[PDB]
């Protein structure tokens, strides 16, 4: 199957002297390997997965480094904003960029993808061509002119269409024990009473790697969604995820209703009735 | 690996 | 840091020439490779940048491949104007840039045996209390040549620095001066001087001597 | 500027038994912007030993943690996740509900 | 069932002190935990001081040593000494309390403010 | 366009400190990186370090750190390296060069450079002697005279012939630095050697530190 290489970067300004607070996560697929935290006494890239491990100081010492070269450009980038809105300087505010790259069975690149945020709001962000940006207001629009003068867009396309690939296929082969693992999940049904005349019926999914999982319920095979529950896929903390489906039925109609759970580890769709 | 080049606003 | 290695440090080619570059990191530096130009007496000038990709207004013979570790910057039909010295820049790591040691791209031409003259101290640097012997090589090519000096069949070793001019603009030949200093004392103590010049173009060595206090 | 308030779910990391050693998970995401504090709560008190994992954020750049801690489940003992946040007018308490 | 009642706010000049009393109803096992939380302007209270029954207390980063909250254990008293007053501190003031199986009992407030 | 100009020529003594400055016209100094990098004559190019101006956050080489302070002004739009405990080693051409990101990469805007020479010497006006023709120097029915510029300091002069009159044939070869502190050079001219006894060969040496001007005959 495919698999995804992404970035997270979040930058937080204060109101006081400190430095803003820039956090950065790296995921491959669903697991995280790689962290950097500015308030972490060590002030270094640090290895969350043990195939990250294998690498070299050298491979530490350059994350180290453009880890620290992002925190500077995102808070440059914060005073350019803060400018342009002419905000107080004793407000709080945000910076956040996710960029990645997916990769086919074969390894081939598939698509990258490059994404800003102020203030939770889209800044600016790379076309699926590699080769424009979209801008959302007009501060955007200022920075779309300065980038399509300075090849700015070049650049992300070199960097997704190159590195990113190649750190996506290594990590995949130092790690495949656990990156090319699907995990089927573990159903079951539980039956919550309301009412004399009603029920809930919650379909569970326990345990499944990766997190991309369709739970859908239905009445008599007709696929129906007016009273259907579904809370986000949400982890367990060993690297698997959880998620639950409900429906809200009368009492004595228990038996037309099934569950069906799609998921990439499963070899067919299940089907479970409550007993 | 991480993108070495920064671009401002 | 990552280090970066040319070669070679120095190519002769002839105007119409394909000519090859080579730059090689001590690591996987990716694509992050810019390659420059530069004359003497001026700044460089961004020929290639992510080693592939022309800038504005650069000649389209200039063209750059490579990714990873190897490198290669390639003319392909060498100009009057693209005889210079080029450099390879890598910025894999965003505070950490290292150039090349630099390839010298010169004019080649048929081989010019030098000219040989010998020039005795003045009188005026006589009474100043120092003696200068310089001798000349001129219009030759190739660069490499080498001169000795002899005092009275004796060798002098550490005594003498040599000049070297750029290539001229019309016959792209070289000249060299080699200026052997002595105090005045060690000038009058012997009495033959003699600069032998061993070059390419000679076909045995050529020694042009003079004798002091002679006319 | 956009404020959005947490989504807060209290569950352990496998079906809990009496007297096993498990995880008891606190999961707080689509919340703008990131500044949270989240509390684990056992029988009315603060749980010390609690670990989060690093921040990160959703496709609509919407923060998500998760605040988990070690113990062992037992009954008569009630646990809770309480959430305080800039959207919330008072911090907000979900309860561990087993079938939850 | 549990009511909080707080006294102790009023005016005082920076650099000044100010005593908080937060007393409970009930029984003594009704009650774990007991605190302060102050108002911001953003529609959000920040935590002061809390202690629990066994005496495990807690600090906001911006009341740290100069804040001390102290529990009378034989009832459900807790008591906060405010020292090195600054003008920042002028919020109102919520005691609050949880109880074993975690409910929250939050009191009407209090005004402290500093010139 | 951005254009990045720099301060002039700076004769230090050992021990001293230089401050090269480096002022964008066409725009900030803070809408980029700058960097700064040296050349020694005659040897390649030496990256030193750099600054994000926007937010005044340098990086310096593993060689300079310690030695090299660079800091940018937005208000004036500067930005200037300074260098302490100067050796004849810091001998070097000094470049500002800008990139239109906010990490050093490819530099595309380039200053004119400027060139720090750190001896012990004093300023020191040249001896022109003169190297005269002979039997020796006659070579083809050509002739070979030049002259010997000595112990000046600093760099340049300028040696022309006849006032610029003789213009074909004239060789000036680049200074050496002598093991006492102080340059030399010497420039010679072939000529006709049937020229000899009717045409007068003077050549014009300037030194403009020193603001010696001599013209010696052959």
């Amino acid at each position: 199957g495919s698999h995804s290489m992404r970035y997270f970067f979040t930058s937080v300004s204060r109101p006081g002297r400190g430095e803003p607070r820039f956090i950065a996560v790296g995921y491959v697929d669903d697991t995280q390997f790689v962290r950097f935290d500015s308030d972490a006494a060590s002030q270094k890239m640090e290895p969350r997965a043990p195939w990250i491990e294998q690498e070299g100081p050298e491979y530490w010492d350059q994350e180290t480094r453009n880890m620290k070269a992002h925190s500077q450009t995102d808070r440059a980038n914060l005073g350019t904003l803060r400018g342009y809105y002419n905000q107080s300087e004793d407000g709080s505010h945000t910076i956040q960029i996710m960029y990645g790259c997916d990769v086919g069975p074969d390894g081939r690149f598939l698509r990258g993808y490059r994404q800003d945020a102020y203030d939770g709001k889209d800044y600016i962000a790379l076309n699926e061509d590699l080769r424009s940006w979209t801008a959302a207001d007009m501060a955007a629009q200022i920075t779309k002119r300065k980038w399509e003068a300075v090849h700015a867009a070049e650049q992300r396309r070199v960097y997704l269409e190159g590195r990113c690939v190649d750190g996506l296929r290594r990590y995949l082969e130092n790690g495949k024990e656990t990156l090319q693992r699907t995990d089927p999940p573990k159903t079951h049904m539980t039956h919550h009473p309301i009412s004399d005349h009603e029920a809930t019926l919650r379909c569970w999914a326990l345990g499944f790697y990766p997190a991309e999982i369709t739970l859908t319920w239905q009445r008599d095979g007709e696929d129906q969604t007016q009273d259907t529950e579904l809370v986000e896929t949400r982890p367990a903390g060993d690297g698997t995820f959880q998620k639950w489906a409900a429906v809200v039925v009368p009492s004595g109609e228990e038996q037309r209703y099934t569950c069906h759970v799609q998921h990439e580890g499963l070899p067919k769709p299940l089907t479970l009735r409550w007993p | 690996e991480v993108d070495p080049i920064g671009h401002l606003y | 840091d990552i280090q970066m290695t040319q070669s070679p440090s120095t190519l002769s080619a002839s105007v119409g020439d394909r000519v090859t570059i080579t730059c090689r990191a001590s690591r996987d530096i990716g694509r992050y490779l810019a390659w420059y130009q530069q004359k003497p007496g001026k700044a460089p000038k961004l020929l290639i940048y992510l080693s592939s990709s022309l800038e504005s207004g650069v000649p389209s013979r200039f063209s750059g491949s490579g990714s990873g570790t190897e490198f290669t910057l390639t003319i392909s039909s060498l100009q009057p104007d693209d005889f210079a010295t080029y450099y390879c820049q890598q910025y894999s790591i965003a505070n950490q840039l290292t150039f090349g040691g630099g390839t010298k791209v010169e004019i080649k031409r048929t081989v010019a045996a030098p000219s040989v003259f010998i020039f005795p101290p003045s009188d005026e640097q006589l009474k100043s209390g120092t003696a200068s012997v310089v001798c000349l090589l001129n219009n030759f090519y190739p660069r490499e040549a080498k001169v000795q000096w002899k005092v009275d069949n004796a060798l002098q070793s550490g005594n003498s620095q040599e000049s070297v001019t750029e290539q001229d603009s019309k016959d792209s030949t070289y000249s060299l001066s080699s200026t052997l200093t002595l105090s005045k004392a060690d000038y009058e103590k012997h009495k033959v001087y003699a600069c032998e010049v061993t070059h390419q173009g000679l076909s045995s060595p050529v020694t042009k001597s003079f004798n002091r206090g002679e006319c | 500027m956009i404020q959005r308030t947490p989504k807060i779910q209290v569950y352990s990391r496998h079906p809990a038994e009496n007297g096993k050693s498990n995880f008891l998970n606190c999961y707080v995401s689509g919340f703008h912007p990131s500044d949270i504090e989240v509390d684990l709560l056992k029988n009315g008190e603060r749980i010390e030993k609690v670990e989060h994992s690093d921040l990160s954020f959703s496709k609509d750049w919407s923060f998500y943690l998760l605040y988990y801690t070690e113990f062992t489940p037992t009954e008569k003992d009630e646990y809770a996740c309480r959430v305080n946040h800039v959207t919330l007018s008072q911090p907000k308490i979900v309860k561990w509900d087993r079938d939850m | 069932e549990v009511k909080l009642v707080e006294s102790g706010g009023g005016l005082v000049q920076p650099g000044g002190s100010l005593r908080l009393s937060c007393a409970a109803s009930g029984s003594i096992f009704s009650i774990n935990t007991m605190g302060w939380y102050r108002q911001t302007p953003g529609k959000q209270r920040d935590l002061v001081a809390d202690i629990s029954s066994g005496g495990s207390t807690k600090y906001g980063d911006s009341v740290k040593g100069r804040f001390t909250i102290s529990r009378d254990n034989t009832k459900n008293t807790v008591y906060l000494q405010m020292n090195s007053l600054k003008p920042e501190d002028t919020a109102v003031y919520y005691c609050y309390g949880l109880s074993y199986s975690n409910d929250d009992y939050w009191g009407q407030g209090t005004q402290v403010t500093v010139s | 366009q951005v254009q990045l100009v720099q301060s002039g020529a700076e004769v230090k003594k050992p021990g001293s400190s230089v401050k090269v400055s480096c002022k964008a016209s066409g725009g900030s100094i803070a809408d980029g990186y700058i960097s700064w990098v040296r050349q020694a004559p005659g040897q390649g190019l030496e990256w030193m370090g750099g600054i994000l101006p926007r937010v005044q956050y340098t990086n310096y080489a593993q060689k300079f750190q310690g030695r090299v302070t660079i800091t940018a002004d937005e208000s004036t739009s500067t930005a200037y390296m300074e260098l302490s405990s100067l050796r004849s080693e810091d001998t070097a051409v000094y470049y500002c060069a800008r990139s239109p990101t906010a990490t050093a990469a490819a530099l595309k805007i380039w200053g004119q450079g400027t060139m720090v020479t750190v001896s012990s010497a004093s300023t020191k006006g040249p001896s022109v002697f003169p190297l005269a023709p002979s039997s020796k120097s006659t070579s083809g029915g050509t002739a070979a005279l030049g002259c010997l510029v000595k112990d000046y300091f600093p760099e340049p002069v300028t040696v022309s012939w006849n006032s610029g009159a003789l213009t074909s044939g004239v060789h000036t070869f680049p200074a050496v630095l002598q093991s006492s502190g102080l340059y030399s050079l010497s420039s010679v001219v072939t000529v006709p050697s049937s020229s000899l006894g009717t045409q007068t060969y003077i050549c014009n040496v300037n030194h403009k530190p020193s603001n010696t001007k001599v013209d010696k005959k052959v």
